[PDB]
């Protein structure tokens, strides 16, 4: 079960979720990842 | 005939099929081999996930 709790952590949580909008206070990693999902699905439909 | 008597009673040891074998040693190699099986399932999923 350690080994396995290896695996999902590289897999899904690799310092991801350490983060907070307090820390780095301009934006947070998940409104850049949403903004980034925002702007490679437009990307994504224009290329389509 | 005392001697033919606990020969087969010490080659025996109670079962009607012979035992060459230690018999607890056997059920010990054979939960040995099926743990080690489990233990193999897990890490070929493991493996699999990876």
């Amino acid at each position: 079960p350690e080994l396995q709790g290896i695996v999902g952590d590289w897999w899904e949580q690799p310092g991801q979720a350490a983060l907070s909008e307090e820390l780095c206070q301009g934006l947070s990693l998940p409104q850049w990842r949403l903004r980034w999902v925002q702007a490679q699905g437009a990307l994504q439909k224009l290329c389509s | 005939n005392k001697d033919v008597d606990m020969l087969c009673d010490t080659l025996y040891q109670g079962g009607n099929q012979l035992l060459l074998s230690d018999q607890e040693l056997t059920e010990q190699f054979h939960k040995v081999e099926s743990q080690l099986n489990k233990l193999n399932h897990l890490l070929t999923d493991i493996l699999a996930d990876v």
